[PDB]
């Protein structure tokens, strides 16, 4: 659900930066 | 829920034994040191020198003598570093830093003057809450203790030395992880609540 | 004396037991909640469960993890309400709220999950000032306690529990009322000094 | 080490009894008071009335009462005064200020209602600082104490009075002067390290 | 005196609004 | 050295002012 689609996100985000969701979400 | 991104990307803690101690730290800029002197408006600087406690005693107060330069706390990427700036050295403990290296989440490492340490990663920080959800509500719960890390100026403790506990170093620090925290909680508030029942009364 | 509008119509500091933990949090929005979640950057989520305690024990772990969604505090025009969010109970003391039902002072109500409870009324609150500069400085003085409310989550206390005082409870919160401190204060500040003596000495 | 110029001349910290007690208070004007009303949002007024304490007992409160106008705190060039604007006197712990006089440092001076007392006089500090660069680190590292300047309201303690420590006065604050903070911060940073070794294990 | 005018402006200002004096002086 | 320089500055900059060193360093 969300759940996986967070987990993804996060899983990518996380590989080069320390920011959260926000950050992510302005690629 | 939705997101703001944190204005400081940790925040910082500083106790005595078991007494909290000063206001809170938050950390705007990437880079800054923990130091044991008196810049009171430095956004780089958390400088625990010019912190008073009328109840601490004397073990306390010469410890504080001795932090100096201290810690230098920085991250690169998803990746958080402690460096030794302190004549002394400084002991640290990150379930994140202890887990990569397959030691008990608790053990407490030592960082000697001029070195420094990878004490999170966030990487590694995603796959394990990746893994924490189909443990339940309480698994992923924990997971805030992967981004409190707690660091000791001067004296050691744990296993190789006579203190056993945090709280029995004269001077500690708590550093939260305010990014990581984010999306902890962006799972959290997706994971319903725990399955054992507390009454009102009990 | 001259006023400037309140930045933060009320602000909140949490306890556990006897132990206050936790930065005070200053509320800008006109809702918000506090929670057992973690985001650290939110100005409508006071988030409880980032807040470290190296002291706290068991039982308020455990209550802690039931917190959840916990407690939604707003105000529309001059009434503030308390909505359980949670799925557990909260437990409310307040004052205004107890007066207005006749109920002692000290009286604590219990708001289920999805009910809630209109815990302030100002026009109440204005009415009691008003009678109050009657009674001298020292009456008018302890109306601060009007203006603060007391709240525990998942464990009652009072007369129909075992815990007997706010401090018994494992994760209580405290809720101070801006607007209405910086009217008592009008008044205050043209109510003279009480008539009993102090000595330096005593 | 690079510096620049706090936003905020003092910080002050409310205390009762051994217990800290409220958020510190950042003075951004040059002319403040600390009183025992209610104004939560003034930057020109540190209210002691509005802190809670569940824990404070019935001394602390009728002391609480009688600070009243308080005490009005404020500089002109490098010196700083404290005026008695409060019915019941005031006791002040300044360094700086028995230096001066000749007077043990550790001394308290008393301010009558409607009087004022200069508490520091920056240029004494200057020249204290000076001179102990030649007493080497931990000299002139305690000369943060000479920044800092402890007050009680109503209630006296030291040679003079039953109470004999700060601790054990109902109602005190403790300021802290920023500006000479950074000026130490400034030579103590070209101070080195003490001379005694700290073990990790003592 | 001044203290029967601070209530009366109270006793108005809150009948639906939570501010403070300097609010209700700006009416 | 620079403690010199320092401790000579302050003493001029404490004579009349509570401000730090960049205060002092914007005369």
């Amino acid at each position: 659900p969300g759940l996986q689609k967070t987990l993804e996100q996060f899983h990518l985000s996380s590989m080069s930066s320390l920011g959260g969701p926000a950050a992510f979400s302005a690629r | 829920v939705t997101y703001s991104e944190p204005a400081f990307w940790c925040s910082i803690a500083y106790y005595e034994l078991n007494q909290r101690v000063g206001e809170t730290f938050h950390a705007s800029q990437p880079s800054l040191t923990v130091d044991g002197f008196t810049d009171p408006s430095n956004s780089e600087r958390f400088c625990l020198g010019l912190l008073s406690n009328v109840n601490r005693n004397a073990t306390v107060e010469m410890t504080r003598r001795h932090i100096g330069r201290g810690v230098r706390l920085y991250y690169i990427g998803g990746e958080v570093f402690a460096e030794c700036l302190s004549d002394s050295a400084i002991f640290v403990q990150s379930p994140n830093c202890n887990q990569r290296y397959g030691w008990h989440p608790a053990t407490v490492c030592k960082i000697p003057p001029g070195c420094n340490l990878k004490i999170f990663n966030n990487q590694e920080f995603a796959a394990l809450l990746a893994q924490s959800v189909n443990q339940g509500f309480e698994a992923v719960y924990q997971l805030t203790r992967m981004c409190t890390i707690r660091m000791s100026f001067v004296k050691g403790w744990g296993a190789e030395y006579r203190r056993q506990t945090v709280t029995s170093t004269p001077c500690w620090i708590e550093l939260h992880l305010n990014g990581p925290l984010q999306w902890l909680d962006k799972v959290l508030t997706q994971m319903g609540s725990p399955s054992v029942r507390c009454s009102s009364m009990s």
